[PDB]
């Protein structure tokens, strides 16, 4: 009866799907008509960091979004400093192909992934000072993808397998191993509160996972092509998600369903990472026509375009408090918006 | 005449494309990030004589044929005279060097760019505009001083050393005719030694000879023409003469675009340099 | 694999369905009241004076 | 200056680190990196060994020129998500079984991967240095079985010959580009020891190559 | 991790001897390093500066000219060579290492030091408190005062506080003002406004007492404090 189990499987689908379109009143940009549009962007370049000599693959924030962390595609781990432009340190990787970086956000650790299935957290304040692996992570097969940092001995990871795990720095074996995808998995986001995140695997889903029990909690279908980036809406209760469609979708946790559509004739490359800026009201995305853009959250019409770029845009991401922009692209500049 | 008001602005047309594209080709090595290279250092330091040049020498040396007869000071001329050739050799033994850094990209593939560093390059081009100023900046003075008087008029004034057969041949030989000869032996080299896709092998040989035979087109002549001057003394008149001068300047002219029109980078961000200002 | 990927996949399809879905009309009226809750604490989004920008110079 | 005592000496070292960084650059970019992708379990162990979890390298150096073997298939993984990474890689060192004709045949799944990994955008104007070994089991296996049977469009003779010929032909046909890169066959073997050689040639030539586009004489 | 300053002893007025710090356990390339000396009975005194490279290096007006300073970074060895000793320049040296960067604490690790003697526009710091009677338990502050306003426009305003037990080298407390050195316990917080600080501590234990040194790290020479003795 295994014919009937996968038909009734493909029944409760539908039927979920069913609820999903009645769950739907309306369309959040009919919503938040009657209010202001948001009108021009515009956002100087305020710093450059040349110091790399090869591409740019990660960027993170501290908590007190002043230090920079830039994964390159020479391992060149580099702690840069935001008001002044200096290097606090320069950590040279094991391997490498980094596609990915982490700043603690207790100012302590910052980790890095790549190629090499292997996430390596460094500490910073150290005695004796110098940069040192303080852990190995090891277990996964694919390639990583991206890291994010609970706390200084939690950090969770999605890899190239279909799999994103909950490590442990203390013992370094995994503790969770979240399974549900189909395809590897590009980029996650933890929520404020670090109690859930979300993963956008490339087969065009976006599911909901629960750390403490381990197993999934919902999905998130709706797009034609791979996701390739993901982060939450401040409030917590909302994410976006990058695209190869050129197609950011602002989904939600408790209508479950697809909320906006960020899409225009005009682009057609992918998008490679996609942050809220503080407050919401502005959804960035690195496209890879050498240009970010300044999409307004509410409305569908774009607010301001952000490029001085060369080269394909691969990383970027707010401050912590909202008062810079810090794009890094395939180039060896860092630049700071604001 | 009407005639000569329209020939002197199409010179004027010709100095400034000339001025134009060499300060276009001087400011990518700075204003480019992928062309911080060390291998364009060479092209920087053309651009820049080519830039004094376009700067200088064509429009003061047009001041000459305003109706045939120099109008200027005697100073004035002797500053010209210690310049102009001083700036244009300093450009034929860029090309020496370029020339010599190409031979050896080809034959040494990574020894000599493994050895060769920025401070290398630096002191050789140092040592060349020096070598260079110091062989025809001050023979002009030491012989005007030697004479003690002026054999050579203010009103059609010219290089003060050439009734002297031997000092302006010698001084021509290492000028001019040295740099021609190391420069075709090297790229005769380059293109045996660039035979590694055959057609291309061939098609590149073609560019490599059609720049020799331009050098040898703008500078050749005039350097066999004012040869004869030591014996000959009334061949042709100054004022062709003066034309046969003048076209040693088309060189510093199409430099830039002869040595940016093969490369890649040159023939793309040439324009990526205007798109953003 | 159809061993157990049947039986996991409806059981995960169950407790995807079981969930508590509110209407759209209110779940995105709740993110409209963030947005708007948080204008003032948005350096972005509202033009920051030069005095207190720390990136200038 | 009004930059205060610690703020000068942080310059200084932020100066520092960017010294070590240029000289790490310089000591490192002139490095060659060979990326190897193939088929695997068909000679990649065979011609690793020759030249004495993931990715992994191997850093070689002969002649005077460090090399970095970068062994990727077993990555198991999303092939085209990856792959970008290695741009900028001076060649592809790609590797085909002469014996893989008679296990979808594998031996149409391997020139459907070489004609992918040709036409790539990413790898438009990086060289390829095609292998081929296995020399003395294809020998045998054409001596036993003929050509047709995974060629429909041969329809030559079963001389050996002729048939590397053909294969030379076929594999150096699959780019579409012929102007960009180029495609250096080698018909190795298992005990072999002349790779290295070759490698270096190819190497040196696609450097020259490299040399000529970097200086705009091309 | 432990610096061990040797080489010293009773040399002869304007002699001449280098010293030695053999730097064994932690970045000493990467670590800038200075040179604080110690008279009998008075304060601290600054000497010199190497930072990394030697890119760098300053000297306080006492010995500029007459001593010089260096670092050999293979040999992990600093060197300090002295000329012309005068009979004002008799104490016992410590080797100090350093780090800049942004978050960074300076003058975290003190050398044991050895002894050295001879035969026969300053940022003012007074303070004021000296030998302050105390109970054990009870919370107390120690002063401080200065002329040159700390507060840089960049913030963070530059000033330390060095602990010294008695026949034990010193040791960072507070790398910055109101801030807290690792391995310095939570009892102790920096108070202070513009150019008059204090130096809280919660409760005493039998531990920490002696000499509370207070030093400006905004521009050189480095001058430091008279200190505050502690007592019962
Ligand atoms: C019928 O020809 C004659 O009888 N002579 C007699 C001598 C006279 N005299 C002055 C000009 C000199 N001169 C220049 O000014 N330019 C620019 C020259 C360029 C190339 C060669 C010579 C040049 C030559 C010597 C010229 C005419």
């Amino acid at each position: 009866e295994l014919d009937q189990l996968r038909q009734e499987a493909e029944q409760l689908k539908n039927q979920i799907r069913d609820a999903r379109k009645a769950c739907a009143d309306a369309t959040l940009s009919q919503i938040t008509n009657n209010i202001d549009p948001v009108g021009r962007i515009q956002m100087r370049t305020r710093r450059t960091l040349r110091g790399h000599l090869a591409k740019i693959y990660a960027m993170h924030w501290g908590t007190d979004s002043r230090l920079l962390v830039s994964a390159s595609q020479d391992g060149k781990l580099i702690i840069w400093d935001s008001y002044t432009t200096n290097k606090v340190h320069a950590i040279p990787l094991r391997s490498s192909w980094v596609m990915t970086c982490a700043y603690a956000p207790s100012g302590n650790y910052v980790a890095c992934g790549g190629l090499d299935n292997i996430c390596s957290i460094y500490n910073l304040k150290t005695r004796e000072g110098n940069v040192r692996v303080s852990r190995e992570l090891a277990g996964h097969t694919g390639y990583l993808s991206c890291c994010r940092f609970l706390d200084d001995n939690q950090i969770v990871t999605s890899s190239g397998d279909t799999t994103c795990a909950l490590w442990d720095i203390e013992t370094g074996q995994q503790t969770t191993t979240f399974t549900g995808h189909t395809g590897d998995v590009m980029s996650l986001s933890l929520a404020p509160d670090t109690r859930l995140f979300v993963s956008g695997a490339c087969d065009a889903s976006a599911k909901l996972w629960d750390v403490r029990e381990g197993m999934c909690r919902q999905t998130f279908t709706g797009h034609e092509s791979d996701i390739n980036a993901i982060c939450f809406f401040p409030n917590g209760n909302a994410f976006a998600t990058g695209s190869d469609d050129a197609t950011c979708r602002l989904f939600d946790l408790r209508a479950d369903q697809e909320l906006m559509t960020y899409s225009h004739d005009n682009i057609i490359c992918g998008i490679t990472s996609v942050s809220f800026s503080k407050s919401g009201r502005l959804l960035l995305a690195g496209y890879d026509d050498f240009n970010c853009n300044v999409w307004d959250a509410l409305k569908a019409d774009r607010a301001g375009v952000l490029a001085g770029h060369d080269n394909r845009v691969s990383c970027l991401g707010v401050t912590d408090d909202g008062m810079a922009v810090a794009t890094g692209s395939w180039d060896s500049f860092l630049k700071i918006w604001n | 005449t009407v005639e000569m008001v329209f020939i002197a602005t199409v010179t004027g047309s010709l100095s400034l494309v000339t001025v134009v594209g060499n300060i276009l080709v001087m400011l990518s090595i700075k204003v480019n990030r992928q062309l911080q290279t060390v291998n364009n250092y060479f092209l920087f330091s053309l651009a820049c004589a080519d830039l004094i040049i376009g700067a200088f020498s064509m429009n003061l040396y047009t001041v000459y044929i305003i109706k045939g007869y120099w109008p200027l000071g005697a100073v004035v001329c002797d500053l010209w005279l210690a310049l102009d050739y001083v700036v244009s050799n300093a450009s034929v033994m860029n090309l020496l060097i370029i020339s010599f850094d190409r031979y050896f990209c080809v034959t040494k593939p990574l020894t000599y760019p493994a050895r060769r560093t920025t401070k290398m390059a630096g002191l050789m081009i140092a040592a060349a505009w020096v070598l260079s100023f110091v062989l025809w900046a001050p023979a002009i003075l030491f012989w005007q001083f030697v004479v003690g008087k002026r054999t050579v008029p203010d009103n059609q004034c010219f290089i003060q050393f050439l009734s002297n057969p031997a000092v302006t041949f010698g001084t021509a030989i290492a000028a001019f005719y040295l740099p021609v000869v190391i420069m075709t032996v090297l790229y005769i080299h380059i293109s045996l030694a660039s035979r590694s896709m055959a057609a291309r092998e061939r098609k590149v040989t073609r560019t490599i000879f059609a720049i020799l035979l331009a050098f040898i087109l703008t500078w050749t002549p005039y350097n066999v023409m004012v040869l004869v001057n030591t014996f000959c003394q009334s061949c042709i008149p100054d004022t062709v003469w003066s034309i046969g001068y003048w076209l040693c300047y088309v060189n510093s002219t199409i430099n830039p675009a002869c040595y940016a029109l093969c490369n890649a980078t040159f023939k793309k961000t040439f324009r990526h340099l205007l798109l953003c200002q | 694999a159809s061993i157990a990927q049947a039986r996991k996949l409806v059981e995960q399809l169950k407790m995807e369905a079981n969930i508590d879905r509110i209407k759209v009309s209110k779940a995105a009226a709740d993110l409209m009241a963030y947005c708007e809750a948080h204008a003032k604490e948005d350096p972005l989004l509202t033009p920051v004076p030069a005095s207190e920008n720390p990136f200038r110079e | 200056c009004t930059l205060s005592a610690e703020d000068k000496a942080a310059v200084e070292r932020s100066k520092m680190i960017d010294r070590n960084l240029r000289e790490d650059g310089e000591k490192a970019a002139r490095e060659v990196k060979l990326l190897l992708l193939g088929a695997g379990e068909s000679g990649k162990s065979t011609i690793v060994k020759q030249m004495k979890t993931g990715i992994v390298e191997t850093h070689f150096t002969f002649k005077d020129l460090h090399f970095k073997m970068f062994d990727v298939g077993g990555q198991r993984s999303e092939r085209k998500k990856w792959i970008h990474c290695f741009e900028g890689v001076t060649a592809i060192i790609f590797c085909v079984a002469l014996s893989d004709y008679d296990l979808m045949n594998r031996m149409h799944e391997s020139m459907k991967l070489f004609d992918s990994i040709c036409n790539n955008k990413w790898f438009t104007d990086t060289s390829i240095i095609l292998f081929l070994n296995k020399k003395d089991l294809f020998e045998e296996k054409i001596k036993k079985s003929p050509l047709t049977i995974c060629y429909p469009e041969y329809a030559g003779s079963n001389t050996y010959e002729e048939a590397a010929a053909y294969i030379q032909c076929q594999f150096e046909d699959l780019n579409k580009r012929k102007d960009t890169k180029e495609i250096y066959t080698h018909f190795t073997c298992a005990t072999d020891t002349k790779n290295v050689q070759f490698v270096f040639d190819a190497v040196t030539d696609v450097i020259i190559k490299n040399n000529l586009k970097d200086c705009g004489l091309f | 991790v432990q610096l061990v300053e040797s080489g010293g002893g009773l040399v002869q007025p304007g002699g001449s001897r280098k010293l030695s710090c053999s730097a064994s356990g932690f970045a000493f390339s990467s670590f800038g390093m200075h040179w604080v000396r110690q008279a009998p009975e008075k304060g601290l005194e600054w000497v010199a500066y190497i930072s990394s490279g030697s890119g760098t290096i300053y000297y306080a007006d006492t010995v500029k000219g007459r001593f010089t300073i260096s670092r050999d970074d293979p040999k992990n060895t600093l060197f300090l060579q002295m000329t012309s000793l005068r009979s004002e320049d008799t104490a016992m040296y410590y080797c100090v290492r350093s780090i800049y960067y942004y978050g960074s604490s300076p003058f975290d690790f003190w050398g044991q030091g050895t002894t050295l003697t001879v035969s026969s526009s300053d940022i003012v710091m007074t303070q004021a408190t000296s030998s302050v009677p105390v109970t054990p338990g009870e919370s107390v502050s120690i002063s401080c005062r200065s002329s040159k306003s700390l507060l840089h426009s960049n913030g963070n305003t530059y000033l330390y506080w060095f602990l010294q037990r008695p026949g034990q080298s010193p040791q960072l407390l507070i790398y910055r003002m109101s801030n807290l050195a690792s391995g310095v316990p939570d009892r102790f917080s920096g108070s202070g406004s513009g150019t008059a600080f204090t130096l809280t501590i919660s409760r005493l234990e039998a531990e920490d007492v002696g000499v509370y040194y207070c030093m400006q790290h905004l521009e050189y020479p480095l001058t430091f404090g008279a200190g505050t003795k502690l007592e019962l």
